[PDB]
């Protein structure tokens, strides 16, 4: 893929089928942001820490 | 009156005669001479009802 088209974004996926897989088709996937990024985004929150947990 | 009077130990009378009835009426009144101290403790609202909003 051409690398204008890549760092677009562009999720590629892909698919094998083979005898022993289990509803016989599995599939991986990859873009820009997923797969090797050399940035991590993380934003967490939490909320209601307290709460009221039963 | 003042409350060191009702405190004292005196009776205090309130005395009513009718036309019809005319016997007086006595009405005897003192406080009951003859002991705790409260202990006041303040609950705060539960979680549940703050989650209401
Ligand atoms: C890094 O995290 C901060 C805090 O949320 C965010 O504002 C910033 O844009 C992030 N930078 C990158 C490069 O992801
Ligand atoms: C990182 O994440 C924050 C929150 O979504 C976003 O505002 C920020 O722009 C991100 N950084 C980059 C470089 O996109």
């Amino acid at each position: 893929v051409s690398e204008e088209e890549w760092n677009t974004g562009e999720t590629y996926t892909c698919v094998v089928a083979h005898e022993a897989l289990p509803n016989r088709v599995t599939e991986r996937t990859v873009d820009k942001s997923t797969g090797k990024p050399t940035l991590y985004n993380v934003s967490l929150v939490m909320s209601d820490t307290a709460g009221t947990c039963y | 009156i003042c409350e060191d009077d009702w405190n004292s130990g005196e009776r205090f009378t309130c005395t009513v005669t009718h036309t019809d009835l005319p016997s007086p009426l006595k009405q005897t009144i003192s406080r009951p001479k003859g002991l705790h101290r409260p202990d006041v403790y303040l609950l705060p609202p539960a979680r549940e009802q703050l989650n209401l909003r």
